[PDB]
DNA sequence: CTTGGCTGACGTCAGCCAAG
DNA sequence: CTTGGCTGACGTCAGCCAAG
């Protein structure tokens, strides 16, 4: 891994923003999930 | 010129420590976030599995 | 007795650094584990949501 | 948080073992999930 | 190939907080 | 209340690796 801490913090924050983006998008569709699941 | 050659090193050590501690705080923050995300995902999985029963 | 009073401090600094680096490696390991767990859970959620379609 | 690193490592490893336990238990029941979901 | 940014290790000094 | 374990900060020295 890169030595300079700016690059380590950059990696951690970028990965965290990406995983949080995918997680937020995934959690947006549970309402329609439970609605279409009952019909 | 050796005196300034040690002065710039002294100054660089400070910013290196700052970036070190900041980086560790970033890691711990990321761990907490990932823990909350994990707990939420696991709970939603339990809910959707109970949805079939 | 001050000489040994500095010797024990010198020795303690080494073990303190060892525990420091070891602790950081532990944190990073935990982050990687939590990342893999998150990706797997999210993929399974996507699969179960596609199961209703 | 506790100062001594032994306690920090102890906390991280204990929490990690607990979350990995719950995660492993949760992932054990996807086969019966997809089997009972089709019937 | 050679400076310089930057970061590991060391040692020393305050200083904390619990164990005595 | 007072030692001692232990850990933050500092400063110095090697040393790396890319920028010059
Ligand atoms: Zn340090």
């Amino acid at each position: 891994n890169p030595r300079k801490f700016s690059e380590k913090i950059a990696l951690q924050k970028q990965r965290q923003a990406e995983e949080t983006a995918a997680f937020e998008e995934v959690m947006m569709d549970i309402g329609s999930t439970r609605l279409q699941a009952q019909k | 010129k050796r005196e300034v050659r040690l002065m710039k090193n002294r100054e660089a050590a400070r910013e290196s420590r700052r970036k070190k501690k900041e980086y560790v705080k970033c890691l711990e923050n990321r761990v907490a976030v990932l823990e909350n995300q994990n707990k939420t995902l696991i709970e939603e999985l339990k809910a959707l599995k109970d949805l079939y029963s």
